[PDB]
RNA sequence: GGAGUAUGGUCGCAAGGCUGAAAAAUUGACGGAAGGGCACCACCAGGGGUGGAGCCUGCGCGCGCGCUACACUGACAGAGCCAGCGAGUACUCCCUUGGCCGAGAGGCCCGGGUAAACUCUGUCGUGCUGAGGAAUCCCUAGUAAGCGCAAGUCAUCAGCUUGCGUUGAUUACGUCCCUGCCCUUUGUACACACCGCCCGUCGCUACUACCGAU
């Protein structure tokens, strides 16, 4: 912001912090350097840690009980298992995040909800 | 006049035209139950006449 | 892909509540900054709102360059406007008949990266899967009456917006026997507007021409064999398709090649065909007081 | 003003009644009786709406806890002629066991 | 053949859209229709000033085309219902 | 409508999409790829350069390359 | 009082007709030959409409577009066995003979005008009891076509629109030969590799000199 208005490097970095932080999902916005003065937050951060944003997902009740399942570690990112529960999930990555292959969890899923494939 | 039949939007109205011929005239018309629903007379139907 | 596409568009929605907020905000803050070059002095509470002129201060750049159109808007076309191909399918409606299929041919024709398919038995949901599963610009149908086409319903995929308009005065490709008509100029067609003075009348212009290749842009202005216009009055935007050759710097003759219509647009939702749970955004208000008296576009 | 009208200015009008030729049909239905209709009808109608809000934004894949502990909805072909996707709720009744049953059926 | 391949061949044909001839061509054409020419011409390419079925006839009869014209008709009526 | 299009087909304009190229953002000025006071300002300018290399390489970083 | 914002009214200019409807070009105008890429508006294998008769919306008596009928893929009797979408306190085809109880306005009662399909079992057998020319137009995978069921969404659409499900083939799936349409012969990236100055008629420009008036 202390650069001026008008420059050109202000201009390309204006957009290039603001759009790579919205890929990193800790915004809102894409358009306010004020918003991200006073928005970008530890608190952001930590809301988009993993556990956190599997609440948000719905994949379990609460953020703790979330915390001792990807503990015991049913929870799959891309293809990898993941066990560091700080796996920073980026945007792109929220839509992925799923349960692993021979999860006791998605068998109690599936058996709730009557399909449950045994094979 | 008063319906014939009533589909979700359009209805049919019966007893009130002799003709498909003062339809026509009557084409576009202002139509507006008592209730207060506005609308609008499209086209006159066929095989009652 | 598909709790992708689900995501990616929710956030289209809450970033435009967003802009909302930040708009109602930044009319303030225009004020304040066409002050400081003009040295007009200005509204009390807008001199002392302290996170504003601090939050200036920070954003004093964004409306610069809006100012200097630096940047398009946010859009969900300004993500790819002229930078890739839209293909764009036409498909008639459930059980077409014969001659209507032959209208849908015509305009298959009159884009120039379409394919048109036949619906046949297919479930209108796994068509839009089908479009999500192959990244298409756009898709189209057709509905006749009896011959007659009576309504066409542009979406624009993957997530945008769709116009749905009847259709009226329509002249086919086909009451001309192929003696006189022929096969016609798939040549990449310029596009013009008359007459769309309402910022509803730049949405749907911007549904529109965003349908149509990029020209590219060198001698587009010298070159080009082909020219599809779109004039509108009392709401019933009416659409040529013209083929030209320039017999002078001075003169210029037409020959009119396409399909005749005028449509009216009656339904603009900022949500595709199937979700009929979706945010209208202007329909045509027949039945009120004075929704004849006046008019959008 | 309100002191500038007549008495019979003042005065009412009686709203109509259906042609007594035409009572089958029920009552005649006037303006205040057609917005309780559109009312209702408007509420309902955002409930739905608000549903298929939910249905469409639906995660496949959550997992509470009483997943474990309720008895689902299943599919038409799963409960098969008394499904309705509501789940049950267990009135309050549970399996007695052998003793207690005897001590009652003792008192019986 | 095309709309645009049909038009340019027979505005060549027409000579108003030949290459820029020289004096000495211009003397040779001056030292040698196209009105009517013109006309009939771009009635044709604009076919939509009229309608006419599509398959020709259903029985051919030999003894000695427009179908009528949505446009001057619905125009000349209009005149009357002002009139 | 005849008239209006004959106005600007003489007039050449149309409200065409272009291709725009994708590269104007990082190549403003479109170079071909193969052969070929204001020193406070630009020590900023290279100053922010730096702060931005910097935190791009922990942005990635921390994102776990996703980007 | 000041600052804005509107709103209307006033005022001045704009508001004096050698005149009587129907270019730019060192960059341009137009071809041609070769070579590529494509397309059920191209080739090729087939398929399927309409176009024959009746019905009628539409469009301009003509014209198609939809619906019906037309027989071996038959008719009658049984047996069995399968869908998906739909829930607004809301839904009706008549209109009429009589009579009931209705001082009168009505309400009665009696008369008259969750599937097709498919499989199996058995009975009889081409019997006005005739599947649509030349043309033309469309179609390459849950597609052609068949079959019903529902809804009736502020534009259109019940003389029908639009959905959902059901059964589901043949036939090319290659080639630029015909028809065409587009694009190369400039640029936009360098290694190996290869290619090796396309062609025509005019325009515009600089110069050169010629010809003939003033």
């Amino acid at each position: 912001s202390l650069l001026p208005p008008d420059n050109e490097v202000r201009r390309k970095h204006e957009t290039l912090l603001l759009d790579k932080l919205y890929d990193m999902g800790i915004l809102s916005t894409k358009a306010k350097l004020s918003a991200v003065e006073h928005n970008v937050t530890v608190s952001a951060f930590a809301r988009r840690r993993l556990p956190v944003v599997m609440t948000r997902l719905r994949m379990a009740e609460t953020v703790q009980a979330a915390t001792k399942l990807i503990e015991q570690g049913h929870v799959r990112v891309g293809v990898e298992e993941v066990r560091d529960p700080a796996f920073l999930v980026t945007r792109n990555m929220e839509d992925f995040v799923t349960w692993t292959v021979g999860s006791k969890i998605k068998q109690n899923i599936m058996k709730y909800r009557d399909k449950l494939d045994d094979f | 006049g008063t319906p014939w039949k009533i589909f979700k939007n359009t209805a049919f109205i019966k007893d009130m035209f002799n003709s498909s011929l003062e339809i026509a005239k009557f084409e576009g018309a202002a139509i507006r139950t008592v209730s207060g629903i506005r609308g609008q007379i499209k086209r006159a139907l066929s095989k009652p006449e | 892909m598909l709790r992708k596409q689900a995501r990616q568009r929710r956030d289209y929605l809450y970033r435009r509540a967003l802009l909302l907020r930040d708009a109602e905000i930044a009319e303030k803050r225009a004020k304040l900054r066409a002050a400081l070059a003009s040295g007009k002095p200005l509204d009390p509470k807008i001199a002392n709102d302290k996170e504003l002129r601090k939050d200036f201060d920070y954003d004093v750049s964004r409306d610069i360059a809006k100012e200097q159109g630096e940047i398009d808007i946010d859009d969900e076309y300004s993500e790819l406007s002229g930078i890739v191909d839209p293909r764009v399918l036409v498909t008639t409606s459930r059980d077409p008949s014969s001659r209507l299929m032959a209208f849908s041919k015509e305009i298959r024709l009159m884009f120039p990266t379409a394919i048109r398919l036949n619906r046949g038995n297919l479930i209108l949901p796994d068509l839009v899967m089908s479009a999500q599963r192959e990244r298409l610009s756009d898709i189209i149908l057709l509905h006749e009456h009896r011959g007659t086409p009576t309504a066409i319903t542009i979406s624009h995929f993957p997530h945008g917006p769709t116009l749905m308009a009847s259709l009226h005065n329509v002249v086919l490709r086909a009451d001309i026997p192929k003696s006189i008509k022929g096969t016609v100029s798939e040549s990449y067609p310029h596009l013009i507007f008359e007459g769309f003075r309402t910022p509803l009348g730049q949405r749907v212009v911007k549904i529109l021409k965003h349908l149509f290749p990029p020209r590219d842009p060198t001698n587009n202005a010298k070159s080009g064999n082909r020219v599809i216009t779109f004039v509108n009055q009392d709401d019933c935007i009416e659409v040529r398709h013209h083929v030209y050759v320039r017999t002078n710097y001075n003169s210029v003759e037409l020959s009119e090649v396409g399909p005749r219509f005028t449509m009216r647009p009656f339904s603009i939702t900022m949500g595709t065909l199937e979700n009929k749970d979706a945010d209208v955004e202007w329909h045509l208000s027949q039945y009120t007081r004075t929704g004849r008296k006046k008019n959008y576009f | 003003m309100s002191s500038l009208r007549h008495a019979i200015q003042r005065r009412a009008h009686k709203e109509r009644a259906q042609p007594l030729e035409r009572q089958r049909l029920g009552i005649l239905e006037k303006k205040k009786d057609y917005r309780l209709r559109a009312r209702d009808y408007k509420k309902k109608q955002a409930v739905l709406k608000s549903l298929r809000q939910k249905a469409a934004e639906r995660n496949e894949d959550e997992f509470y806890f009483g997943m474990m502990s309720r008895k689902g909805p299943g599919s038409a072909l799963t409960r098969g002629k008394g499904f309705t996707g509501t789940v049950d709720g267990d009135r309050g009744n549970k399996a007695l066991s052998v003793e207690t049953v005897r001590l009652l059926k003792t008192q019986d | 053949g095309s709309q645009l391949k049909r038009l340019k061949a027979s505005l060549r044909e027409q000579g108003l859209i030949g290459p820029q001839k020289s004096k000495k061509q211009k003397r040779q054409n001056a030292n040698d229709q196209k009105a009517e020419a013109l006309k009939s011409i771009r009635e044709q390419f604009n076919p939509f000033q009229f309608k006419t079925n599509a398959r020709g006839p259903k029985f051919e009869v030999t003894t000695n085309v427009i179908k009528g014209r949505p446009e001057l008709s619905r125009a000349r009526s209009e005149e009357k219902r002002r009139q | 409508i005849e008239e209006l299009i004959k106005r600007r087909i003489l007039a050449g304009e149309f409200d065409e999409v272009l291709r725009r190229r994708p590269d104007m953002f990082g190549n403003p000025h479109g170079v071909r790829r193969g052969l070929v006071a204001d020193e406070k300002l630009r020590r900023d300018e290279e100053e922010i350069k730096r702060m931005w290399k910097e935190i791009s390489a922990k942005l990635d970083a921390l994102s776990s390359w996703h980007y």
